[PDB]
């Protein structure tokens, strides 16, 4: 990762790239959102909202998904904050990439014209006494529950829709994603 | 401390003045605190203790911004108003706010368009071939 | 983990994010409460209330759990300070996290909209002789002892409850948990 | 990595070989193409395309391929910038490698006199039910639809003969990769 | 691990080197030779810088090494200054033994910590006179420990031994009655 | 690595031993030829042309070769800059370390009195169906000629001698190195 | 490892501790003997040296052991330079550990009140023909030989007791490491 | 470790034309070995360098690189053994220049021939032994131009592990004097 430096009358400023993308209020998720993840991204939503609460931010999302918990976390500082939050799909949207992705303020959710989203019902796993199987079962239904109504109220689409669509693997270009209501419309160059 | 300021002593003995000072950035920001109590009052003590009164001057200063230090201050990402608001919101980094308050207008010069190079080759040509036509050299630039 | 640059009338300065949150007196909680996190946190606090003895601390919690020791470490910390500390749960508070969670200051306890938190008896092991079994056994019941103690103390719930409700994984919404009583109020957008 | 301590005017800063390129709007891609090593190429697009919005750009390529999905995020940069980015194959460009060799602006795609490219379908895997392994197949195959689409676009081969030339592994030289169209000229040295 | 800016110099520390300016020094570990060196040259560091304040050393390790920990018990000992010893979450085995340490009157605990004493833990293979070399040496330092414990506390030598021989953990209270800390630190 | 200072009008500079190298223009290729080294190799050789257009650079060379990509990837970047490059084995060159030790300027390569030098054949590998091992083959087959081929050019030995003596390994002195036209003389020591 | 800041009539010069406390000149040993260990204390000791030739210098030992040659290295270091070497066993000295202790400055070898000391006989292996296990044993027992010899040179104890008391692991007290003639004397505390 | 005045204290070293060579001789070690010397020779045509030695051994293309660049500067290179020189430690100790080769009183040399190996067809085997025998035949004929000892000697001396003292270096002309203290 290389070092931009700018110079100036004060002094010397070296930021990373994704440093010098932060200056103009430019988050990059690009990995997995783990808890590590999220808890840097919402550090940086609640800065930059300090730094100008009135000025757009821009999420620049290129994630496989992730944690479901992490990504509510990340969903619900966008939410909190005053500025309105861009996010663009720059390559992929999967999993919770794809939630937050639909997690835009509305009319300024984008993908570029032919990365891709995937929405899938989340991922699990329990071990168990029966009580403990039923325990963790129930616990990632209701997630799925959450997810699912989320997803109907930010995109408009039908419950029921959403519950029928997510249940394999379901993989978008950016025009069917535009028509599904994850993203409002298609950068074009 | 028997010869005055130079500032104040040129002032004095020339109270209807244009005063410039060049390349501000450059000082050492503290140097125009003694300014502070020029802009609000026009009055500036000597060390002496004469009082020079700046009442009747105009008072320029210049700032530069290099071509790296603007070409940093753009927004990078998807897609003259926003470089004049960036580059008087950078200038507010640099000085005091109460010393920005005293001034009457902070003006930002926008970099120079093409035809504009041109209609200053135009003057400053006009002006060589006024000074060589005097000696009896006419000269005209396709 | 990046890089925030603040201009200043004193000058212009570096900051990661984490600690450009600390100069806002906001503390992370980012992660497994282990020894040397639980350290870290308590040489935050300790700053903080050097710093200033009466503006409030801000504990964010974002954990799966830890060490109820370290847990302990901090929650200590947290009642020995002057300072109110305000805690808010981001994405989940489980174990010792809903622990230190429920250990912020009353009133000033808040869950975002969506965040879950979790309680249940302390995880643990033994192994050896039976003698050694027993003295396991026994530490770890008082242990428990201690956690349902201190929780009934600060939601208001009875003793008997929280044993009961504890027994296995118990998963809340923040709703749930306002009205356990381990947090004050859920936190509304603005 | 060695530094370089060439600076203007000052003279004072330092640069590490890659951020010194950087500054001379070069790009350096010398390895797989995975998910992080694409979001950088990527802010380093969208940092040349700030710095001046009309100066070329010169993408220097030897990855020997990568993610698919990363590859179109810099296909899909490069496509939205302003600038002309220069593609310059310098050692082997191979599945995405040639991919985003051929994604550089018409008339300023290089290869150096014996630089290999390769062409062919994208690798990928499939496990589980019958079910998921269709979904996964159709998903592969609409991938590679997409990638011959986009070759037959800038290159001007029929897409069934990319589709035919495509199916084993290609390897053609430079001047193979003109005439293919996936190169502008041949960097005959000085 | 955050940075930390302190305004009246306006300088910069990290957490640890902030506590230390303070004369806090943080055992947070498992004691091991290279932990306890550093201990060892801090400790040293903040004689030479003042000889006559307090330093305090804040408790939070599972034990370790019983010969750092003696190495560290000699250095506090060696010193002028009192040490304070602060148990914050868990003092065992050596952990324990350096909170004893600490200088009478100056050694406390948080409301719930826990502290733990136990028999030190050893291991011995080889030839019969090799095990009996190791065996005797580890009841030499079992000799050790009970018997600074014993002048420490002023609890009797039988009952540390007694108390010891099994794994035993020890509220702050009953810490206190035990003598290894002279009171549990109270919070307005 | 050790740090080096230096006292310098402007002010006094540190400077790390292969930077301090780096400023009198010689590069060190001391490692496995990968495409990370050809990498950097390669973003030096940029960085000096850039730099200055007309001083030599100089190519310090003791690597065991490596991946042919990158060496031809190096290669081909020393051919396409106007800088003269010169080459100097300091110890050993093997595969394509003694490809690149024969890329220098003519009159302009070196070999320290014992250092040695060692030619063979490029190894591969093939795995798969019959046609994927045949494509393979193909592929390694072609290389060869073409190493072959630049050798022959660039030594004045026949393409059938370097054909017949790069079918086993060929250990070679530096004056046999010499005598076989890969280095044009020996440093004679002073 | 904290960092100390010093010189309090500024407050200017922050030092790391080990690097504060060679200012000092207090050379710390604080692990096992390997070789880089020893090259830096090899170092260290030169530098003291050169900085001021009369003042003493103090070695502060908390080892288990090491590679004898690179204790052996350490010893001819202290034997050659000007000053008197300080030797202070601060936790444990043993093997090598406890050489490097003998080896200070006689006066002036010191241990803490219930530090302890370790000797035995060199660890070694050999593994081969009966004629290479005949050589690593000739050159493991004449290294003994010189461990004794000097052993009993810098205590006054006869080698042949040496020979005897080194044929097990020998563990000594600080106060049986002063009447072995190891130490000089116990560090009584204030 | 931080030296002030600040520097790491092998830098420092450097400063007074101290080069350390106190670890394996694999390939990375020898190039930064080969650029301080460079570096040393540019910094001053003429003053002595001094090279410390206390390396188990290591590669033998690593130490002829050493060795070729000790003998194409200008300045002379003086050799201590600190510790052991083995392999092509000992070979790099021999290698300083005439009267300028130490060891410290209780350091230890050893020298023994190369060694190597080989893997697959009859005619790799022997190749790989060829060149392996090449070389062997290289430092024996450097070391009894070094220290004058007659190649054969070297030849029978070398055939196993041969141990020295620093008197028997010295006697063996390996090194030219023991450092007494002072
Ligand atoms: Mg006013």
């Amino acid at each position: 990762i290389p070092t931009v430096i700018e110079t100036t009358n004060r002094g010397e400023r070296a930021y990373d790239i994704y440093s010098r993308l932060l200056k103009d209020r430019i988050i990059m998720l690009g990995s997995q959102i783990d808890d590590n993840v999220a808890n840097s991204i919402v550090s940086q939503l609640l800065f930059l909202q300090a730094q100008d609460s009135e000025k757009d931010i821009y999420l620049y999302i290129n994630s496989p998904g992730g944690s479901v918990t992490a990504g509510f976390a990340i969903y619900d500082t966008i939410q909190h904050i005053k500025p309105d939050v861009q996010t663009i799909c720059i390559g992929m949207a999967a999993s919770m990439g794809s939630f937050l992705l639909a997690a835009g303020a509305k009319g300024k959710r984008f993908a570029l014209p032919n990365a891709e989203v995937m929405i899938h019902q989340p991922l699990g796993g329990a071990q168990g006494q029966a009580t403990e199987i039923e325990i963790a079962a129930n616990h990632i239904l209701k997630t799925r529950e959450k997810l699912n109504r989320i997803l109907s109220e930010r995109t408009g689409q039908s419950i029921e829709k959403i519950q029928k669509d997510t249940d394999r693997d379901n993989f978008l270009t950016a025009e069917e994603a535009k028509e599904y209501g994850l993203i409002d419309e298609v950068m074009v160059p | 401390h028997d010869d005055g300021g130079q500032l104040t002593e040129k002032v004095r003995r020339k109270p209807y003045s244009v005063i410039l000072f060049d390349e501000i950035e450059k000082a050492h920001p503290d140097v125009f605190n003694i300014l502070l109590q020029v802009l609000d009052d026009g009055h500036l003590t000597d060390t002496k203790g004469r009082t020079v009164d700046f009442r009747n001057t105009i008072i320029i200063m210049t700032s530069n911004v290099g071509a790296q230090e603007l070409q940093d201050q753009r927004f990078a990402g998807f897609g003259y108003e926003t470089i004049r608001k960036t580059m008087l919101k950078e200038l507010k980094n640099s000085f005091r706010p109460e010393f920005l308050n005293r001034v009457d207008d902070i003006i930002v010069f926008h970099k120079l368009t093409k035809e504009e190079l041109k209609e200053i080759v135009t003057m400053m040509v006009n002006k060589l071939t006024n000074r060589l036509s005097e000696q009896n050299i006419n000269i005209i630039v396709t």
